[PDB]
């Protein structure tokens, strides 16, 4: 039970020191960094809620890290993530999770099985919230 | 031959097809005449003169051989460059491409051996193909997996298991961190387990895995079959079950692949190509067709995943040469690089990029090497290393996953992936039991 | 490997697949282990041990390598015989056949070179394929042409002619005595002449020819295309125009061919296969796949005409070996013949026979040789010799036709085709102006 | 006849069809000539000589009669063995099989009576059939029911009930422990209750039952109809409602069954075959066709459930002989067993196994006998014993279910199912009210 | 049983199904209870009492057994008459008919043997079937052949001939006077000659014959196959070639036949039914189903030609009994006739009449007998007598044709067909060489 | 209300003595025995969670029985079952339940009825957890 919906999510929670290092990596590559959050971590629930506009030309990883902690405070019981956009084709290059909801209520989302004709099933993965 | 198939100072037009052969003429045959013979044995030519072509005039409709250079460290072998006019090829048809270029040059006796090393496709020509049915960028966006190579294994049990048990093997692997699971190397639908039953169970596993990890999961459901009717029949069933990816074997043929690619685009499917059988011609560096060419064709065809090579990590091929292959798959504009075997500059005219697949005798231990040689856009296909893990498949999965996760983090921090690799892996293994066991079993090599 | 993939005294069952490779292991590698490795790199095997296969049990679902013999006049090269259980292959699927057998053995580094020399198909397996869509016997009955090889040429003008002029080339050839006309080597439907227009005119020519000679005529309308949809589209148009025969290029793929074969049967069409591109793997006798195997597969697939070889008459291959190929196509039961490269006895379980097609630099002069080497069941494909005839194509046709007619009559009388050949041809040329001119131009060689 | 239809020392080839008849020639007719006449009245033969067959040559295309043995304890009756060449039969066609073998031998007057006792199908032939559309193993995996025979009853009300009430009967039965419910013996869609309405309600019941027990439930929705169009129409509706199983009546015909089998495979359905009407020829041991043969054919056809017999438990047939039938359905390789009526060794070439269905006057009391005679792979079809239970159908269901559950547990512990049976049942009945009542009503017999 | 399944003084309603069995109960079983048991083992009954049927009420939905008479010259055997209510059967469904009537009565042990002798179909029921797809009257009008039995033979060569030669056999026969030609007894489409090729040639023959005689010709193209899909596929091809008639084998099944009948009507085809395999149950007069019943069913199904019997002319059956069969096929209203085995009066409610087909060891010599026993509406199927004719098939045809022509003329003049037969034939043979030779070879018998 | 998803589930709960007998039966037949558990007993929820690898060549039914009880302790409020695999074709031969969730909350799973066109219904059986 743990949402593995992100790079580094198979490792222990990143420390602000590690996060800053990553933030630097992105900024060094010239990537716009954004913060997002949601209570519904559905596999492929693209379009999480934006926590402020992407820190485009913010030449200070520390500045971003600030907003991160700020977000964790405003939304403790929420999943929060950093996303890096490449301003050349506009695509995501890195995405890792920071704050995760209280012991991820039930990462074993309820798997709905609608019985279709034959032995086929029409599934519906849904968070318990 | 030769009379009008060779032009020493012919300047190739930007609207010309360029084929670079490695001609090994017979002892006593002029390489130049050989090059000219190549141009003749794949177009409007013949051994003798014909009057009917008087009307034809040909000229432009002739393959003009130009460059003929000596091969470094190996005489009796020569690099022959031939130019074919754009109007000689049918649009969006790899079958016709291959036909026209190859012709019967490989069976022409005056040449002891001949190998196709590389080709150049004019933007005008490249534009006649749709290219990949998904591509790296789009794929990652369907997967929500960014900035890291993808993880994959193989349902090793093969013929000797039932759908229930087979699907389980898939569930364990995917849940343990694998992003993908592959149908065993040669199981299409043999007399024991019917493809349908397998598809039902596998998809049940994939879904069950997604709900336990919280991420998009998949399994390369092999759709390879004897006729297009079966192939489409299995593709459609796979689609109906909701599979994000499908798998086809190269042996099926250029024309079948093109049809499958077209199908996938119009059905939102990722097309995984398994290069089984290529070795028959892509092995001997003196006769055959270099895989880099096969890779170019496959990209034009529209494949989404392509087995490219392990490169040094295992017995397959030379690192640089493998990178040449990887380049053919991921380059927006492939630049000439003689060290990586790239003889021509290839503009891919915005065709979506193909995901290379590193397969072979690999394991977590080589992580640092792989990450360094390939980077993020590659599917790390671990076989025995994952399935044969002491604590089960799920454990092997977690091992490779962690090994990957950590290696990326470290690499991002700037740490020398290569030199520090072993240490980084040890640091991870320290808290990751399964990784520890993975390294103890399949350590350095 | 080896641990359970080699059995020295294993007796192959009548319900087993037998593959005979020509393994050339690396300097310092045991041939036996190599053979066992072959068996492992094309089935339920891997480099390391896996626990999931415990359930599998495999055993029968394993390729058991048995014979391993030294190669005559060439050490470091060895003949390895492997046995695969019938239940390992999908019914009527050449794609799966090739997949399972070849596996990744040709890319396994411990083997410097490897070549597939021959295979044995159990009657039980052969019966899962429909075989040829027409076959020699049936074809001749549709043609009303018996006891003589068939005559064929090629519309040489190629890209540089319009449908009207192209069709003419066909009319002249067929009327002059040719039984068939072939679309030029690489013209599918390039940007100049649309396949439809060509089909219309060609069919007009074929019909016009039939009404002028009083016999069944045809032209191998190339139906080869980039996707199955186009291919079927052209097949259907060809059919609608009433063509007795169609043509497909090997490069299309095993699966496409099987679909086309199925189609032809259900539409009463003869399927002519053009082996373009085979040389990439069927040339070097140390790596690749011997054409005889490709020929067996093609027969199982359902091809009706198959390019087999000129045999000595021109630069292609060894006479006996070519006869091996011819045997694979015309035998009701192929008997083992080491001289002709036939390593296994192959029972074709009543599958219809394939018509071989002799192509290459041939001409009337070689008639006597050909008739002696191949006999009646073969399509003599004359290229430049016919089209480039001094008095036009029609004349070239009549030349070859007469040369054939006479040679058969003489042969039937008992005359030594070989020795008396030149004389018999001279006797015919004496009253046959066109033949005279044909011999004066393309005489002895 | 006889002239060339009998060969005393003919050795059957592994690629031959073997038919064993029980010829009862007329008083004054030679059994040998009779055997030869059998071979003639089902192939290229006639009463007189024909010149057209001179071209034919036949020989191989002739049924060669070989063995002719006296019948134990009954002269004037003889076992005749005939051999038919593989090339005489159309692939995957039971209709042609039956046609060729039977011919007109049963109506040939010189034979007073004739019966087909058994047949041998070469692996090469068996492989032309797909076999069952699901099979025991796969079925159990769809059901999650392992190591125990399956439970089934019949919706007894029949014509005189409405869909609502009918579906209820189904709900009660399934919920009470029955794994399956069968549409009443002869209700297809008579003028009172329309098949659609019945299907809707029955499926509602099946679903309602599944949600109350927590296991996979089903009802053999009879799809039998007058034309293939109706049959497919009902099959499709059944499928749409989500039914795991379907039912067809034998009377429909070999060809209809084959089509239905093909359909089920491609639609993931279990095909239950109801052998209604077989008795017309499978009853008299002197004329007709033994059910074991019918059973072999049905397996080749692709049926998933097959009524085989109660064996001693009720008036049907001899235990051993019934086991012969059961063997034909569940054997991977049927070994010759003269006591069980098995005259030939039959290799089923990996064709999926068929689920036997024990039907007749049976009840919980016989449990121990059944479990001992059949084992786990059998569907125990209880009729009156379940429906006519004093406390309703649900109670009857629970009775049989418990009786089964306990009997298995006990049997697994090693207890003598036979002798201890009654006690084991009493022990269960002790705490199982419904079972108690079941035994009190339908006790020992 | 019995409790409510027997009513001694029950008067059958005009809207009731009547089945007359020949029950042979076990030594010690009451025939009455047996009759009642019959009624129970094919409807809403069981061995024990069920409460669910309380709602059902049944009564009318029960088979009421009434008459039970002793069998003449054979005690221990009894004629049991059962009545089934109209509402118990599905409309236009022979499969359901057979199912309901037969039930499991033939496998009920208390009955040693049981045979279905005859049935009565209420007009109300008969009207639910379309009947024959053409019928005698309509057929003759398509043929322009009136007042004479039709002539037919069989392409005897069978497996051992090619389409060309096979079609010839057909051409010779038809031209010589045969009205029809039949595909050899068991050739559907075996591994040697493909059905398509055969159809092409046969149809060429039929056409060629029509243009040489100036009358409508045909050949029963066997359309019998393993699945409905193939069967329709062959039916459609037959139709496309313009065949006036088609042939199907009984073994295909009641449901397949009904579909084929429907098809023929909507495609203007004559459906020829080959009763292959019937002997399994229509031979022994003590168990099985009498052919007359099978004949009634087949008429309801919609067959156009039906093999009925030679009657005395050859080893098949009793003359009168055969006439009973012939009556079932050609009667507008079949009247009860105990001598011809007709137990019930059957009103065919205007259903088109079926053409009987006399097959067996017959020849010109028996002409007079046949004409007398059957009359004009019958297809005289001569096998060996025609094909094996000394002067070829065409000669045999002319022989039989003339023998027929003359015999009719003579019969029309009033001459005693029987007694004068031999003379009339001699008179014809006198000027008819082929007939002379036919009589010399196959004379009196 | 009782999940009858297993052999012997129509009989009273097996005692360790009875279980051992069954375990022996399997081992005597040479079957690999495995333990599984889940909180979602959906009819056909194949792929329950594995409680340790299958005791393949463990020549001691008692050893397996140990793991069983161990499992019941770790997962009391869960369904647990023993599965026997035949290492010849790899299929299940026997499966019986041991520990069942606290008085099976509601075995009368909620039956969902989606109203499809006509009078057809598209069902969805779902546990209340």
């Amino acid at each position: 039970m743990r949402i593995t919906q992100g790079t580094f999510s198979f490792l222990p929670e990143l420390t602000d020191e590690q996060i800053t290092k990553q933030l630097e990596y992105c900024l060094n590559q010239g990537w716009a960094v954004g913060l997002e959050y949601t209570d519904d971590p559905h596999p492929r629930n693209t379009y999480w809620e934006m926590f402020g506009l992407p820190m485009f030309d913010l030449r200070d990883a520390a500045g971003i890290l600030m907003e991160i902690n700020n977000a964790r405070n405003t939304f403790p019981n929420h999943y929060i993530r950093v996303t890096a956009f490449d301003s050349t084709h506009t695509v995501e290059s890195v995405v890792m999770s920071f704050i995760v909801n209280r012991p991820a209520d039930e990462p074993g989302f309820r798997l709905v099985r609608q019985e279709e004709p034959g032995r086929t099933l029409r599934y519906s993965i849904e968070s318990y919230a | 031959y030769k009379m009008g198939y060779w032009d020493g100072d012919y300047v190739p037009k930007d609207t010309d097809l360029l084929a670079l052969f490695r001609i090994t003429p017979q002892d006593g045959v002029d390489p130049v005449e050989a090059a000219a013979a190549v141009a003749g044995e794949s177009s409007t030519a013949t051994w003798t003169v014909v009057w009917t072509d008087r009307l034809t005039a040909c000229d432009m409709y002739r393959a003009k051989a130009y460059r003929v250079d000596p091969v470094p460290n190996n005489p009796e072998q020569f690099f022959c460059y031939v130019a074919y006019d754009l109007s000689l090829f049918e649009e969006g048809s790899i079958a016709n491409l291959t036909a026209s270029i190859i012709g019967n040059v490989f069976s022409f006796k005056p040449i002891k051996a001949a190998r196709l090393e590389d080709m150049r496709f004019p933007v005008a020509y490249v534009k006649t193909f749709a290219g990949p049915s998904t591509g790296i960028i789009v794929e990652r966006e369907r997967l929500d997996k960014f900035g890291r190579p993808l993880l994959g294994a193989t349902t090793k049990p093969k013929l000797g298991l039932s759908g229930r048990n087979y699907g389980r093997v898939v569930y364990e692997g995917l849940k343990g961190g694998l992003d993908f699971m592959k149908d065993d190397e040669n199981i299409n639908s043999q007399p024991f387990m019917h493809w349908r039953d397998r598809f039902l169970f596998v998809m049940d596993a994939v879904n069950k895995a997604s709900a336990a990890t919280g991420e998009v999961k998949g399994s390369y459901l092999n759709v390879t079959a004897g006729t297009m009717e079966e192939m489409y029949r299995r593709a459609e069933f796979a689609k109906s079950l909701g599979s994000v990816i499908i798998m086809v074997d190269l042996i099926v043929g250029w024309t079948c692949i093109q049809s499958m690619s077209n199908w996938c685009r119009q059905n939102d499917m990722i097309l995984h190509l398994h290069r089984a059988g290529h070795g028959t011609y892509t092995r001997q560096k003196n006769h055959g067709v270099s895989f880099r060419v096969i890779a170019k064709w496959l990209r034009l065809a529209g494949v989404d995943h392509m087995h490219t090579g392990t490169a040094v990590g295992k017995l397959e091929g030379d690192p640089l040469t493998v990178q040449g292959y990887y380049n053919v798959c991921r380059d927006a504009y492939t630049q000439t690089d003689l060290t990586r075997g790239l003889f021509f500059d290839q503009d891919w005219a915005s065709l979506r990029k193909v995901m290379p697949v590193a397969s072979g005798g690999i394991h977590a231990g080589q992580m640092h090497q792989l990450i360094h040689l390939f980077g993020d856009d590659v599917v790390l296909q671990f076989g025995g290393g994952t399935i044969g893990h002491p604590q089960g498949i799920q454990a092997g999965a977690t091992a490779n996953r962690v090994a990957l996760e950590a290696m990326v983090l470290a690499r991002n921090e700037g740490r020398d992936i290569l030199n520090e690799g072993p240490e980084i892996l040890r640091d991870a293994a320290r808290w990751c039991g399964p990784l520890r066991a993975a390294l103890d079993t399949w350590g350095d090599i």
